[PDB]
RNA sequence: UUCCUCGUGGCCCAAUGGUCACGGCGUCUGGCUACGAACCAGAAGAUUCCAGGUUCAAGUCCUGGCGGGGAAGCCA
RNA sequence: ACAUACGACCAUACCCACUGGAAAACUCGGGAUCCCGUCCGCUCUCCCAUAGAUAAGCCAGUGAGGGCCAGACUAGUAGUUGGGUCGGUGACGACCAGCGAAUCCCUGGUGUUGUAUGUU
RNA sequence: AGGUGUCCUAAGGGGGGCUCAUGGAGAACAGAAAUCUCCAGUAGAACAAAAGGGUAAAAGUCCCCUUGAUUUUGAUUUUCA
RNA sequence: AAAGCGAAUGAUUAGGGACCAUUCUCAAACUUUAAAUAUGUAAGAAGCCCUUGUUAC
């Protein structure tokens, strides 16, 4: 509108929680990122240098360039009736690692280990993921608790 | 054991109006009686009423430890009659006085070098108050490490054989 | 009840009259400010009045209550 | 008229602690993220500190990486460690720190398996040398480096953090060098003086201090340097006794021999120290103690 | 309503952010005169319209309010 | 298990007050020639490790301590997505299919852990 | 509801030491405001200039040294076709 | 959105004890908290494991 230059409207998205503002971990800077990373942008702003647009804060991206103290994300970026390929130079303060994609590996090496047991032991096994099913049949005991007859309330009290 | 007040500092001031000759003859006699290099002190501030500006040289003073500073406290205690208001022990363990012509303590007069007087101010510790002045593992003095008003009176008192009002 | 019944003709829209069970304007029934009163769980203090809690130092709150201990 | 407290609740509830070693007043978090700090294209290639402290009586030196969960020590050397060479007296000299930085530097080495391929300066001549990098067989072979980490010690001229890290660096551990505050430097006049150099290196400016002592203030010199002349150790003494002192280094870096009987085990001293530790008190204890106190003060 | 301008000793006015400040009249004291004017010697007198902000410092620079003045309020 | 050096999470670890601390370590400590830096060997720097001390730092325990952390209640409440030719003059409200908080009072707890070197 | 068409050889760059606004207590002139000492003090100060983020062994303040406010063209981001 | 002010900032009512402990009511340009709806990414053969090869990084 009136005002559109970078940092307008980050206000909030820019700042630092209440009490946990100050000096940055340095756990950040031991985590070590390789080609193709799946990794989150959440801007700090507390360093000022090197920072990604805040149209990329919250994003998630791969990561395809490692220099130094930054890496380089692709992340698709809706242009109106279109995604853009969106190459970002954003430092390792401003990043971590995605645990949906940690999650996912888990699951590849534990999904060769059941397929690995499974044909040595003889037996076929299940590797997709299947959502909930309706509940079967069972049986209801009330001999420790029996049902509890409720009724609706009056309106009674005014206050 | 170690819980023996000593004289932690004896800082003596001198806050003349200005800057100028007057104030380059404060660092003479400050100079002359504690022996070591003055520094001169700047204005915090301008204010109107009092005639001084921002960032302009006002008062000097030194800072004296050890046996050479016991004996410049008992020349100003000589001075003031060994006698003390109640009112000059601060709470922290710290005492303090001022005197007016700094020639009582003993420093030839001289024209040229006028009248001056001085704060004398000391400092009073513990044998432990490196813990709170180390550059590596700072900390703060214990409570029952500290020095009171009541305790450094005591001190006064018994040593300095003067009279507390 | 009359008082307020003449002043809400004064106010635009539906205005109700209505009895609290509460002790005055203490958020706190007429018989439960009783029992407080009677365990001496209360002080005085001007128009207003402070309760007893379980947390504090216990010199405090023996002095500020000294019947709801004894 | 009346002022109001700071403290308050308030004060209490938005007050954010700093890092506990910070609080401690151990660590320079701020130089500690620069030190450890390894370029994200040199994906697992670990950047290795010389940690170099120095509590009174002792001197510790260690080789420190960094990891995610903590820090992991490659190697360490104590001061302490010296009177199996034949060290016994001023342990936290200038000169013991130079003998530890020799020891932590084999150390280094033979854990490596590198002792037979650098061996830097053989006999120390207080001359700025650089650990360069050894001829084999197969070319050039770079030596171990490592970064000097004074914690919150100054970096003066003459300080005994850099004496440490001069006794590594001619052990055979490459560190990152300049001679700008070696003793003997002159800042007027860039030039670093090689013999006051190794005067300090094997305990010099020492010798001249008990000589002066012996000249002048007799009484003076009893007090300070009574465990040297107890044990008989002149000042024309000191230079020798480092001498076999950094050969020794050499020959065997871990030489545990010196011991003060009994040896012992670790179990028997747990046992030890839990009979020596207080326990808290549980929630009917605490009720307990409360009600007593309401009795005592109610009858008072 | 809009735009612009001004507010300083009892009166009328001028003013270089760096000393609460100027000029004339007016007021006060002494002298000359029998006395008063005129005349000659000297003194005193300002919450710089008000409330905020910048700067080390505001009458001066910025904002708002108060009082006053000027200019525009047209095609139907 | 305890201590020390370097840490990780960065208050369950912080702030105030009281009490206690076997071994070792940490610490306070003694001196100012050289290196070094100050108005001042206060800090920093260097030398001593003999003398003295757990007084302080440090650790531990205590406090119906302040705070912090977690739970319960608040509450299926406030709020909100979709629906009706639903109610009401309206402001707004109920219902159907779903999601679903946050205070005040109340209760419990008061650091966990890694590497390396040692400890009676 | 406000701001810009400027200002800075330092108010740019590196390094080191220190902690700020404020409050309490105390010292000759000295008082509500001069300078000195101690204690508390999570930033309530400062960072050229509007406002918003950010910063405490600093990004603030003082001291030391400098000109990375240089050369070469590329890649990427925001407004965006 | 809601909520909060015996929590920071700002606004605000009343009494009480010597500033302290309370009390009523608020915030588009306040906030310790904090939804619903919407929103980014992943759910593999261009993948995973073992041995080994190339490089001037
Ligand atoms: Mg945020
Ligand atoms: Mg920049
Ligand atoms: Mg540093
Ligand atoms: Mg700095
Ligand atoms: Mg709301
Ligand atoms: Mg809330
Ligand atoms: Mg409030
Ligand atoms: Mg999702």
């Amino acid at each position: 509108g009136h005002a559109a230059g970078l940092r307008a409207g980050t206000r909030y998205a820019f700042s630092r929680n209440f009490r946990e503002k100050g000096m940055i971990r340095l756990s950040t800077y031991l985590k070590q990122y390789k080609v193709g990373d799946i990794v989150d942008i959440k801007v700090n702003g507390a360093v000022q240098k090197g920072m990604a647009h805040k149209v990329y804060h919250g994003k998630t991206g791969v990561i395809y360039n490692v220099t130094k103290s930054a890496v380089g994300i692709i992340i698709y970026k809706k242009v109106k009736h279109r995604y853009i390929e969106k190459r970002i130079n954003v430092r390792i303060e401003h990043i971590q690692p995605s645990r949906s994609r940690d999650d996912f590996l888990r699951r590849v090496k534990q999904n060769a280990e059941l397929k690995k047991q499974a044909k040595a032991e003889g037996k076929p096994v299940q590797l997709k993921r299947q959502a909930l099913l309706p509940r079967e049949a069972r049986t209801i005991s009330v001999v420790d608790n029996k049902p509890e007859t409720v009724a609706p309330v009056a309106y009674e009290t005014t206050i | 054991p170690m819980r023996e007040l000593r004289i932690q500092k004896l800082v003596l001031n001198i806050c003349v109006g200005e800057s100028g000759d007057r104030l380059t003859r404060a660092a003479k006699v400050l100079e002359q009686l504690s022996g070591q290099t003055p520094v001169y002190s700047k204005a915090r501030y301008t204010v109107r009423t009092f005639g001084i500006r921002r960032n302009e040289k006002i008062s000097v003073h030194v800072t004296v430890r050890g046996p050479k500073a016991e004996e410049i406290l008992e020349r100003g205690l000589k001075v003031k009659e060994y006698e003390l208001r109640k009112r000059n022990f601060s709470e922290t363990g710290n005492f303090g006085f001022g005197i007016s012509e700094h020639i009582d303590l003993g420093i030839k007069y001289d024209p040229g070098i006028g009248i001056y007087g001085m704060d004398f101010y000391c400092c009073m510790t513990r044998p432990g108050e490196r813990v709170s002045r180390r550059r590596r593992a700072k900390s703060r003095v214990g409570a029952t490490h500290r020095i009171t008003r009541d305790d450094t009176v005591k001190w006064f008192k018994s040593r300095f054989d003067a009279i507390v009002r | 009840l009359e008082a307020l019944r003449r002043s809400q003709y004064k106010f635009p829209g539906r205005q109700k009259i209505i009895i609290s069970k509460n002790w005055g304007f203490t958020p706190l029934r007429r018989e439960e400010y009783l029992e407080k009163k009677a365990a001496g769980k209360l002080l005085i203090d001007g128009a207003y009045v402070q309760f007893l809690g379980n947390r504090g130092s216990l010199e405090r709150n023996m002095k500020r209550f000294p019947d709801a201990f004894a | 008229a009346f002022h109001k407290l700071v403290k308050n609740s308030a004060y209490y509830s938005r007050f954010q602690t700093k890092y506990k070693r910070r609080r401690e007043g151990k660590t320079d978090y701020y130089a500690r993220k620069r030190l450890i700090t390894q370029a994200k294209n040199k994906y697992n290639a670990p950047k290795y500190r010389l940690v170099v402290r120095f509590t009174n009586r002792d001197i510790i030196l260690q080789i420190v990486s960094s990891e995610i969960t903590g820090d992991k020590v490659f190697a360490s050397a104590y001061s302490h460690e010296l009177k199996a060479y034949g060290i016994e007296h001023g342990l936290t000299n200038w000169a013991a720190a130079y003998a530890t930085g020799l020891l932590l530097a084999r150390r280094v080495l033979k854990k490596l398996g590198l002792d037979e391929t650098f061996k830097g300066v053989e006999e120390a001549d207080g001359e700025y040398k650089l650990t360069e990098a050894a001829e084999t067989d197969d070319g050039e072979r770079r030596p171990f480096k490592a970064f000097l980490d004074v914690g919150l010690a100054r970096t003066s001229t003459g300080a005994r953090v850099f004496g440490a890290m001069k006794g590594a660096s001619d052990g055979g551990i490459f560190i990152p060098h300049s001679e700008n505050r070696f003793p003997g430097y002159d800042m007027e006049s860039e030039e670093l003086d090689a013999e006051t150099l190794k005067k300090y290196i094997f305990g010099g400016h020492v010798a001249e201090y008990m000589e002066t002592l012996a000249d002048d203030d007799e009484e003076r010199y009893k007090s300070q340097f009574n465990r040297y002349i107890e044990d008989d150790l002149e000042a024309d003494g000191l230079e020798d006794l480092y001498a076999e002192a950094h050969a020794a280094i050499r020959e065997d870096p871990f030489k545990k021999a010196e011991s003060e009987a009994p040896k012992k085990t670790k179990e028997e001293w747990k046992a030890e120290s839990l009979k020596y530790k207080k326990s808290k008190l549980t929630r009917e204890q605490r009720a307990a103690g409360v009600q007593e106190r309401i009795a005592a003060l109610r009858s008072e």
